[PDB]
């Protein structure tokens, strides 16, 4: 997974 | 019950409540007024587990970590609520946070303080969840900042579970 | 296995099967021919838990409820219900003959209608009202479709066999 | 920890490690050097459970089967993660079921395969060998890298060593 | 029209209607009053094909099965309707069901009796479709239970097709 | 190739091209310069099939109709693509049914319209003229461009000349 | 059955198996050990059709191509390819060992890389380029994932048995 | 450095730091304590470019505007105070509110408006005439509004803005 | 501004406008009234770069090609937007590459075609003339309207006008 | 070309090729045979930049890093690029670590605390967000990027040659 875009 | 692993014995504060069916193995430290509920497993054999003050680990949950030879131990702050049947795996959870029942937090993830993880969420490896937010889903997404009522609920949830545990033995 | 909480002792019917590793605490009432399987926790301290006749609470599951406030629903499970392995059943009402797929999570004030199937691994969120006689799954769980007459009949024949399965856990003559 | 069901007693190899809080019921066969961790439940009453050698069933997991029609067959050097639900499925050698996953009846997991944590593998799903599969419901993502294959080769063998450090 | 494969020849009932352009190969058994329409191909070389009574296999359809090394043959019950240009491949189809034209049913799938598959649908490998439902899409999803009149429509769909084929008095 | 059904024989123009392997049954009328390609099946037993002038029914396609409802009516200079299923519908002049499409009963396709390959036009669907329609279930996407309309004026006519080089 | 178109006669290898009901027209080349199954139509009148060695064109399929514009892809199928039942193969290029799921539609100027699987019922649109060694399916078709080496091994060991399947005719 | 375009010379505050490789052309106004970093191009020939106080235009970025017509209204490029435009961004005829952050590599097209205290994620594309509210997180290509900003993220935009000013002072 | 590579010097028409900060290296040819804007890099060291007449290469763009598989051939009256990467492709007359786009090796853009801002055109992709094409990876969206083809006939011609108001 | 920042001045090997228009600022270390192409900016003021040997930073690219907070609960990586790395045209490389022989496709963006394993290809136009760990020997692409598959031996052998050919390119200058 990766999917999420935590921050920026 | 308590189990030794190699040279490690659990270090459990004398005011910690430990319910029946619980197994605490090896290099585990649990602070004062914390309450570990029925059938939870805290296995500190691959890596250490540290639980602070007034924290509740609810029923049927599991705390573990991955093998080390960079890899993170399990570190749980003060006044944290780990809900029923959660899997807490090599992560860091900040003070006053609530891990929704049935959630899974994987290695090197970090949960900021005063945050709610929704029930049945999956926080995968190396994810950084900021403080004071609602984060939920599988894989979890940050949804929004918490309202003031929710921050208030967090101030009281862990403390209620302390009083709750006092009514037992 | 049974634990007191304040002035509440579990009320367990004498035909109830309670497997090893189970903990039943406080304000919990369990009806005739129900079966509580290995390592389940039924914690009736924040609120009451009531389980009807011939209902199965499967292994490693947890039943609880949220702290009551100033309005909180207790945990009420009807007759011939199947709560699958490792479910979390939290302050909700479950109607007769329904099947809660293993690993599901049912949150406070949710309502599962009778003769309804919740798919495995589902999450039924707070206050959700799931009608009777439907198939419902996902996370968060959505009503997929109405059940067929065959699926309803399967529910009526389910939990029954799940009681008999437990009868094989004791006795000497039969 | 061991329980009878009708004519069936668990056949557990002598070197198998069984933690406290475990309950093994009925038609359960567990091979050499396997380890069953705290509060796991292996209920072989509706159908049989067969577990090969060097396999670990981790804490608070549950193995069962639907009313009879595949039984639960787990190969060698398999890792079943914490709090998994393994239900009437087949799992091939060296595979890893990520913690909190659910595998339903007649599903088949190929050998040397990784199921990601929190996945759901539905009835009759056939997952190929040597892949990464994850999600709810799970999807096959890709073939595993050589480094992931090497990790699987070492995963259950390190878990066997982990168990020896305990009191048997 | 009929073709030998290894040591199988088709077992075709004497009342079976077989239109021109049809090819039936090998291990194929077809029951009384079934009707096989123009340019259909029933190839029983990899595995067996079994077709019950009063069933229609409509025009330009194909019946086959995957290689065997479980592994399902093709088994179709009584009074089934297989629509135009369908691909029926190593599956089981229960009595009175209707496969909408241009649909595809893959190996080890099972269609319950009295079930409707919508036209142009795709039922994938190992999928189990219950009786008495409407199932459609690509990949298909179970939609709902069939109604009383839909069931009644199934109870007559194959029978009308039998009667239609008997009007081919030149061809039988 | 031609088959009687009850009292009905196909009526086929003397300039209609009919490929080998075709089966035309019963109540079928096919107009001048039309071309029916290999292994196509035109079964006019439940209801009538009428095909206009200069129309092409491509290989392995099937034309039929539901039990009596709507007959199958195909206009002039129409293109029915390979392996299509044309079932009890009406198709207007110059239209093009993309290969592998399925048109169900009482559907109506306006003239100068393109059905994309592999589409499903559901029962009673009315598709207007001069549009592109596609999908499963098919939906009107957009109106046709000028090049696309110019293309439809040529498609069937080219298939006519194609069929004339045959024996 | 073979048919002339203009001055093109099909060029068919003497070991090619051609089943009954087949029609092969015009500019069509078919290689050794290939099998053309019942009621398939290979119409090489608008443009050429070229089929390699040990390739299987299954029953009720159609191979054609669009009117060429001299101002444009013929149909080119490599070695050991499987074209499933009732497929429509239209002016496209298909690489060695690939498998076209039954009932699929491949349109003009699409290219299917070698060692690739197209799922049953797919539609591969005009000019679509599918890489080698992938699973691709849907309508419109999309690349789902790479194939495993073992799945590729299956493709290599497959159409061999499919050639042998025709030897018994 | 600076280049004349017709009658227009850039108006640049004396405390503005202009790194090497920068080209500033024509009708360009740049305010106090702003920083234009290496190889940035600020081309005010089609329309004007106005940059407020304490704003950072980062390396290899481009500021321009589309050709104005005699129509339909063309927006100039207007950038507020304490804004951060990330590396290699393209800022094209849009308006950007105070304290906002344009994630590096983003593209903001003509007549678009970014509210104040807003974060555009790196690599985003904000299409023509799109209006992003204040105090939100926005990302993607095409970009969509994800959620409101947290108080911590808002405080970040405040505290970050000033830090970008001290950084240039050491040059 | 102009750099030799091996035996190659740029062949730049004398009416070509070349802004400050531009670097043109090696085997590059630029036609009459083309304009190369600030900080663009045109690096013809692996293959030739050929640019027609009246075409604009806007600021901070990069033109390169891959190892000796195409060179970079750009037609007449082409607009290449700011910060584009134009890599071993062929672009037809009057076409507009949206700013921030990426066109990779052996791609071909037909004439009178608009590429949307921030698009990625993958290797070997053939884009037909007179279409709108955008996304990452880019896909043909629709035919261009005659009002958009009208715009394309001005875009590069107005940029010729604009370049003349400089030191030119 | 070079610029000091506070007390830092770039440490650049004698064989490093630096093209025109380049700006290298502050705490930047670049190794032998590396080649920095036209208009690239390597701004080592917030945090350091280290570039190994044989590595190419292509035209118009930018290397930088986020502001450091000197907190211990906040891991904050500098920019660390290994040997024989190819950083494509107009890339933005930001506070991340890139392993030996990897290829960052032109126009890609790599954000702070991300790690790219060795011998890995990042597809052109991709975005790797903060704290993403990309394993070695894979193809990774998209926005935000996904790990697609392990690379083939033919793709690995290509990586073995890409950065060495760019070194060869820079010597003819
Ligand atoms: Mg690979
Ligand atoms: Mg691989
Ligand atoms: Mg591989
Ligand atoms: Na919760
Ligand atoms: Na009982
Ligand atoms: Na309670
Ligand atoms: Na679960
Ligand atoms: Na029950
Ligand atoms: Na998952
Ligand atoms: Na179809
Ligand atoms: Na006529
Ligand atoms: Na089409
Ligand atoms: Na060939
Ligand atoms: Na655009
Ligand atoms: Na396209
Ligand atoms: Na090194
Ligand atoms: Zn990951
Ligand atoms: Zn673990
Ligand atoms: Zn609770
Ligand atoms: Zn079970
Ligand atoms: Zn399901
Ligand atoms: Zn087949
Ligand atoms: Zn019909
Ligand atoms: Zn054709
Ligand atoms: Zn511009
Ligand atoms: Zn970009
Ligand atoms: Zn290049
Ligand atoms: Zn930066």
């Amino acid at each position: 997974w990766v999917a999420v875009w935590g921050d920026r | 019950m308590e189990h030794k692993y190699k040279n490690h014995l659990p270090k459990i504060h004398e005011t910690t409540f430990v319910a029946e069916g619980v197994h605490i193995i090896g290099d585990v430290e649990i602070g004062e007024d914390s309450n570990i509920w029925f059938n939870a497993v805290l296995r500190g054999d691959e890596n250490s587990i540290k639980i602070g003050r007034g924290t509740n680990i609810q029923d049927n949950a599991t705390l573990h970590a991955s093998e080390v030879y960079e890899q993170s131990p399990t570190i749980i702050g003060d006044y944290v609520t780990v809900g029923h049947n959660c899997i807490i795996h090599g992560c860091k959870i900040g003070d006053y946070s609530l891990i929704g029942m049935g959630s899974i937090i994987l290695d090197n993830a970090e949960i900021g303080e005063y945050t709610i993880i929704g029930a049945g969420s999956l926080v995968t490896q190396n994810k950084k969840i900021p403080p004071r937010v609602l984060c939920m889903g599988s894989p979890a997404k940050v949804i929004r900042e918490l309202t003031e009522e929710e921050i208030e609920y967090l101030k009281n949830s862990a403390k209620h579970n302390i009083e709750l545990s006092k009514n037992y033995r």
